[PDB]
């Protein structure tokens, strides 16, 4: 019964691997690593913040990703940040989701939100082997937020 | 080399996460110190990253480098808006002074936000400053520079240090005490800052204090740093000796302007 075999351990064997190549993304603002994930500070839009999370999930055995976005909006002589929300529609618009689909849901403590790509097929979709899972994983799911970067 | 003017970089850059302003009005319902612990191996923009997260309100320690800064919440965009940073600024500049002066240099270096929590839009304006004081009128040039390596003995004693400021007094490192400031060879830090021999506007803190303390000819310092620009200068203090007390050390907002910045939450 096929199913993913990426252990949390091997999972964060193969983290430092897909900073690396991320950073070759020239729309990475910033990336810290967390646990088990990274969190990058993306400029999808030129007036679009793009907080990417990255981590482990223990239903499926598959790496995931959650984000959430924000508008640079400038109050007055202030910059303002703000969480945005959009319709599927809209949000369909800034992305490149094709064949995935993403749930705005809310976070673990139900004090905010994210926006999440479904995992679940994940597996599915990345392949067999377990050698360079993270690698074959980022370089295809990645695709949602820019068709053009190369990894 | 020959005497050349002291360049410093701006001391941070603030990342407050939205996970801040939640934690607060959790608490706010029921001034304080927020805490939070320094990545030194990775800047951003070549300057150090105050990150404020909303567990940004407990010491995990007696290990880790944890700063340890204040934050003062207004009532109204009224009492926020109009209220002079500056006055603010030097006053928090002036206390940090005074505890350089008695106690350790590491106690000159903290950030301070004034935060206007606005539950009515959900909308939260902060600005977060990390003061930086020099004798007013006062300038400083390098005499000379060297490379400095971590290869070093010397250095991988600092490195294992849990202090961002310290000294070198026979060639073993020691707490940068009022006392041990006055008969130590030169200071060392772990600069905020990587940009190619510029350190951070936080360096004048350990300068103008060291100096008031054990006046020299020449200052030696040296910055280390994660990065492969580590180094050493010979600094000159000219022109102060000036009675009061100039500190700046507001972070700009992303629109360059120096105001404070905002996190909207108006969907949530």
């Amino acid at each position: 019964p096929l199913g993913s075999m990426l252990t949390l351990p091997e999972y964060n064997e193969q983290i430092p691997n897909v900073r690396s190549l991320l950073t070759k993304w020239a729309k990475v603002e910033r990336i810290q690593d967390v646990q088990d994930g990274l969190q990058l500070d993306v400029r999808l839009k030129t007036d679009t913040l793009l907080e990417l999370h990255i981590y482990y999930d223990h239903v499926y055995h598959v790496p995931s990703i959650k984000f959430r976005l924000w508008s640079l909006d400038t109050e007055e002589d202030i910059s303002s940040l703000r969480l945005l929300t959009l319709s599927d529609s809209e949000l369909r618009s800034i992305l490149n989701l094709g064949t995935f689909s993403v749930t705005l849901s809310t976070d673990m403590e139900m004090k905010s939100v994210y926006y999440y790509i479904n995992n679940c097929d994940t597996d599915a979709n990345v392949g067999s082997d377990v050698e360079h899972y993270l690698t074959r994983w980022i370089s295809l799911y990645i695709r949602i937020f820019d068709l053009n970067f190369v990894p | 080399m020959m005497v050349s003017d002291l360049k410093f970089a701006p001391s941070f850059q603030s990342f407050v996460d939205s996970s801040f302003f939640h934690e607060l009005s959790r608490l706010k319902l029921d001034e304080k110190a927020l805490y939070t612990q320094l990545d030194l191996n990775q800047f951003t923009s070549n300057v150090l990253a105050i990150s404020l997260r909303d567990d940004s309100f407990q010491k995990p320690d007696n290990h880790n480098i944890i700063l340890k800064g204040y934050l003062l919440n207004f009532n109204t965009i009224e009492l926020f808006k109009n209220c002079n940073k500056i006055q603010f600024i030097k006053e928090k500049g002036q206390e940090l002074l005074q505890r350089g002066l008695e106690n350790d240099l590491n106690e000159i270096i903290s950030f301070y936000m004034i935060s206007f929590a606005d539950l009515k839009k959900y909308k939260f304006y902060y600005w977060i400053c990390m003061p930086s004081f020099q004798s007013d009128g006062a300038t400083y040039q390098i005499i000379s520079s060297k490379v400095i390596a971590s290869d070093s003995d010397i250095s991988v004693s600092f490195i294992k240090q849990n202090v961002i400021i310290a000294c070198v007094i026979s060639g073993v490192i020691q707490k940068a005490t009022p006392d041990n400031l006055k008969v130590c060879e030169k200071v060392v830090f772990k600069d905020f800052s990587h940009l190619k021999d510029i350190p951070s506007a936080v360096t004048k803190n350990i300068l103008t204090v060291w100096s008031k303390l054990s006046p020299r000819e020449t200052y030696t310092i040296c910055f280390l740093r994660s990065d492969e620009s580590s180094f050493e200068a010979e600094i000159i203090i000219n022109n102060g000796n000036n009675p009061s007390l100039k500190v700046s050390g507001w972070e700009k907002n992303g629109l360059g302007k120096l105001a404070p910045k905002s996190i909207d939450l108006s969907s949530l």
